[PDB]
RNA sequence: AGGGGAUCGAAGAUGAUCAGAUACCGUCGUAGUCUUAACCAUAAACUAUGCCGACUAGGGAUCGGGUGGUGUUUUUUUAAUGACCCACUCGGCACCUUACGAGAAAUCAAAGUCUUUGGGUUCUGGGGGGAGUAUGGUCGCAAGGCUGAAACUUAAAGGAAUUG
């Protein structure tokens, strides 16, 4: 079983919190896994890449592993983690942690018009890392996601649809291209596009309506 | 939205003037020139201790306004906020960190030292530097005392005052915790003086 | 030298949002930055902006609520067909449903959805959005 | 080196820690109060352990060790209240009933709009 | 945001940052929300109700959070002559 | 200003200076030059008949020994010797 | 080509040693080094960062000018100056912090305002060698400079950072 130990957690456990979308409204910060485990159930991970690595450590050589992972809903949340571990499965196991950990949602919207549920993305979007940049640009309906395997895959366990990317520079590092790619759909909720322009009144946190509760002991 | 009763009262600025919070370190930063009332022919600067009040006042509302007293966490690394800080821990039940902050205490949730605040005070945002460092990776408001060349990075309601003079100090700090009382109701009426001296508050070395 | 001026406006308008600032202070003014910042704000992307005369020509101070992404002019005002605002369009703006890539034509300076309406055309000044 | 292992002087702290009074320069009555108040397993460690609260409590009976003491304790905690002053430097009776302040610290004052007994004494370098 | 049978379509309103108008994101650990006490007549602090604000984390980090406080703040009724419209 | 002329009337300096630029490019040099025509073994075209000149026996080292049974070939159509690899043939029983 | 020719000193002349810590080292020393009239046009000629313009953070310095002060030192009887001190101000000059930003990184107030890509303009580069070579043209008394290939060859050559 899992005893939390963040007053944020004990909020979880004590089903007080639905959704994410009030973690991430109030920008709570995660750090207990299990919390995306409760609030995202059907989260399909998926090993990118596995990679022998040689240390050396102290004229001791050895053999480990750096494991690139990535998670999501189909719907509209993400997730990346890189780790090294001392074994495959244990690399994976740890990967999919820190995924799990950094999930991020996504503003998919409309190309033009405007028909049954949003499928590709709201606006233009760039994300770099490294030497690598990757584009992400609206797409009409079916036009598939136009990327290579690695950023395909990203974006499919994200929940898009239809995608048009442009990459540039050393594309073939992946954990660069992934990152990347990762903060061009990690920005899409942050670009102010017209339709949010209208006052909202602010929100208070879970953390004061349920203060009393998940309060340490 | 306050009553003519939060106006500073001759006693209270009496208090001030009389422990020199008024006296402000010889530089300004171009975050604080509002504070700065005049400066002085020897090159030190005179505070609006009109905005020190109104500032304490607004610390005061914020500490008043966290749903449990114990969140809220006074800070010290600084020698003489230490004493300060442990008594406005006493009367106000909020958690104290005299000493050494040991670092990763608001990541990190496997140390002992971890807690969780809703809200952070500190009394030198320059030697109590990485509790605000930390505080900013994890969405916890800071209210320090800054002297005006203190850096206002990661600080929100400032209390302009002096961090260098002890009677500063424990006097700054001394008057928050009465102010919040005061808006809990502790200290029922507002024309009642606190029964408690603020030289309880001040460093004493033997 | 300054060899336009709606480069320099828009510029510092542009990095005075960026640093979150409220409001910034252009200089010179001219027929066509009253202009442009007049379909700016017909849209809402500044609040309010203040003519200041001195008799050389004007400053101006523009107040900016928070709305605006970028906007910037594009360099040689090209020649625009009515049939190429598609173009433009397709690569400044930073999406189908929004944004405004603005036009001078010989029916006044105006953003190209006006251009579209009235069916007319012209040179390119710049984009907002 | 005879460097005693952990278990010896972590049972040497701890016992001083809470049982103090009991303890003398002496061995031989450390341990048999080391067989009255503890459980060890072992005659041998036993005397490890008792000689060596022997040895630490002819260290403690020269000065403040830097373990725990409640006899110390509680009076360190009465000595932060004890010396409140009846009369502060924040009373203006230690100045006759006034406040030296500054030419500008005055204008503030008179800029509040506050009634203090002040006097002027002008700075200058 | 919404589609064309009328009904709005998105994960979440995010919440705008006060001083600067610009959206506060899920991954902006160094946001930060300010809730100040409403006040009876008898100088008490009433348990639930708040004036809040909201800040990005550029601005904290910038080191304009402050003043932006005190203006925010002054103009919504909490402070008098601590912030200037001029300077 | 990203250090190229961006004016209207600028047209004629833009592409004269993208002209005298491609001839970095190493394939567009080859074919304004004709070396095609003028140097290229083959002349221009997919193929060549020859007649094996030599049998060559050549040993080539690193980081792999090709005992080399390469050829001496001479095009017909050029004169022009070349040596040319003779693939999948062991005894090389099949070209005298 | 004259004048000059102290020093130092490519060339050269002479000695060495004595060993593989090794010829430095020595002593003369011609041109040269200084100049006058002509030439030559090159350097790691470097900030290895074109020029003009706008905008975007602080802090110490300082150099040049200016405005303010019932500021100080200088006595004569008070000034006048002059230096200094404080505040501000254009214009330099370097430094010290950071980053919102950039960058492959070292680092950068520009190397920022760059896929959210367009302020004006000049020049240059397109894997490494072959090669600044061959050829031609041109400038120079010459040494040389400027302009400047191809066949052919090769899987790297290279940057920055990191561990031992
Ligand atoms: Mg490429
Ligand atoms: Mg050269
Ligand atoms: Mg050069
Ligand atoms: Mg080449």
């Amino acid at each position: 079983g899992w005893v939390p130990v963040t007053k944020l957690g004990r909020l979880v456990k004590a089903g007080k919190i639905t959704t994410i979308e009030e973690i991430f409204l109030h920008s709570l910060p995660v750090k207990e896994f299990q919390i995306i485990d409760t609030l995202l159930p059907g989260l399909q991970d998926e090993v990118m890449n596995i990679k022998p690595v040689q240390k050396q450590t102290r004229a001791g050589q050895r053999t480990r592993f750096k494991a690139v992972v990535v998670v999501g809903d189909s719907n509209g949340h993400v997730g990346l983690g890189i780790k090294t571990a001392k074994e495959v499965a244990g690399a994976i196991r740890a990967g999919i942690i820190i995924a799990k950990l950094s999930v991020i949602p996504i503003r998919r919207g409309y190309w033009g018009t405007n028909l049954g549920q949003p499928h590709s993305l709201a606006t233009k979007t760039t994300g770099k890392c490294g030497s690598v940049t990757v584009r992400l640009i609206p797409a009409p309906r079916g036009s598939g996601i136009v990327a290579s395997p690695a950023v395909k895959k990203l974006l499919q366990l994200a929940g898009v649809e239809d995608v048009y990317t442009q990459s540039n520079g050393k594309t073939r590092t992946l954990e660069n291209t992934l990152k990347a790619a990762f903060v061009a759909i990690g920005n899409t909720y942050g670009f102010l596009t017209p339709n949010l322009w209208a006052e909202q009144p602010l929100p208070v946190s879970p953390l004061d309506i349920y203060s009393d509760e998940a309060s340490a002991q | 939205s306050l009553p003519a009763t939060f106006d500073l009262t001759p006693e209270d600025a009496q208090l001030l003037l009389a422990a020199n919070t008024h006296l402000g370190a010889r530089n300004v930063q171009v975050h604080q020139e509002p504070y700065v009332f005049n400066a002085r022919p020897d090159g030190v600067h005179v505070i609006n201790v009109g905005k020190t009040w109104e500032k304490l006042v607004l610390a005061a509302r914020i500490i008043a306004a966290i749903p449990n007293p114990e969140d809220v966490v006074a800070i010290s690394s600084r020698t003489f906020g230490q004493r300060a800080v442990l008594k406005f821990a006493a009367h106000t039940g909020a958690t104290p960190i005299a000493g050494r902050f040991t670092p990763g205490s608001f990541t990190n949730y496997i140390t002992r030292s971890f807690k969780e605040p809703r809200l952070v005070i500190v009394t030198d945002p320059r030697s109590d530097a990485q509790a605000i460092k930390e505080a900013s990776y994890v969405n916890i408001p800071v209210i320090a005392l800054t002297d005006l060349d203190s850096p206002s990075e990661f600080v929100d309601v400032a209390i302009p005052c002096n961090n260098r003079g002890k009677h500063s100090i424990g006097l700054i700090w001394y008057l928050l915790a009465r102010e919040v009382l005061r808006l809990r109701g502790a200290l029922v009426d507002r024309t009642q003086p606190w029964s408690i001296m603020p030289d309880l508050y001040f460093y004493r070395f033997p | 030298t300054r060899s336009s001026v709606l480069a320099d406006a828009l510029n510092a308008i542009n990095n005075a949002e960026k640093t979150g600032k409220r409001q910034v202070l252009i200089r010179p003014s001219s027929k066509v930055i009253i202009k442009f910042l007049q379909v700016m704000q017909k849209h809402g992307y500044i609040g309010e902006f203040e003519y200041i005369d001195d008799h050389r020509s004007g400053k101006i101070v523009v107040q900016l609520n928070g709305r605006l992404n970028k906007c910037g002019v594009i360099s040689p005002r090209f020649n625009v067909k009515i049939g190429d605002i598609e173009k433009w369009t397709a690569n400044l703006l930073p999406a189908r449903q929004f944004g405004y890539v603005i036009l001078t034509t010989s029916a006044g300076i105006m953003d190209h959805e006006e251009a579209r309406r009235k069916h007319v055309s012209g040179k390119i000044l710049g984009f907002v959005y | 080196g005879r460097v005693r292992t952990k278990t010896v002087k972590r049972a040497s702290k701890a016992l001083i820690e809470r049982y103090y009074p009991k303890l003398t320069l002496d061995f031989q009555t450390n341990k048999r109060l080391c067989d009255e108040i503890a459980t060890i397993q072992s005659k041998r460690l036993r005397n490890k352990i008792a000689g060596y609260t022997t040895h630490l409590m002819k260290r403690i009976q020269k000065g403040p060790v830097r373990g725990i003491s409640f006899k110390l304790q509680e009076e360190e905690r009465e000595r932060k209240d004890q010396y409140v002053p009846e009369v502060s430097a924040l009373d203006l009776s230690r100045s006759n009933g006034v406040l030296n302040v500054d030419n500008q610290t005055s204008d503030l004052v008179k800029s509040l709009g506050l009634k203090l007994p002040l006097s002027v004494i002008n700075v200058s370098a | 945001m919404e589609n064309d049978k009328g009904q709005l379509v998105e994960l979440y309103v995010p919440r705008k940052c006060s001083a600067t108008n610009r959206i506060i994101k899920a991954d902006d650990h160094a946001s930060v929300q300010i809730n100040v006490a409403k006040v009876d007549e008898e100088g008490r602090a009433i348990p639930g109700e708040y004036v809040t604000y909201a800040l990005s984390g550029y601005v904290r980090s910038r080191g304009e959070s402050d003043d932006s406080l005190n203006r925010l703040a002054q103009n919504d009724g909490l402070l008098k002559n601590v912030w200037s419209y001029s300077r | 200003g990203k250090g190229k002329p961006r004016g209207l009337n600028s047209a004629r300096k833009l592409r004269v200076h993208r002209r005298n630029n491609r001839w970095a490019e190493n394939n567009y040099k080859k074919r304004l030059l004709g070396t095609a025509f003028k140097s290229s073994p083959f002349g221009g075209s997919s193929h060549a008949k020859g007649i094996v000149l030599e049998k060559l026996g050549i040993e080539s080292k690193q980081p792999n020994s090709a005992i080399r049974k390469c050829v001496r070939v001479q095009l017909i159509k050029n004169g022009k010797k070349v040596t040319a690899f003779v693939p999948n043939d062991g005894c090389l029983n099949f070209v005298d």
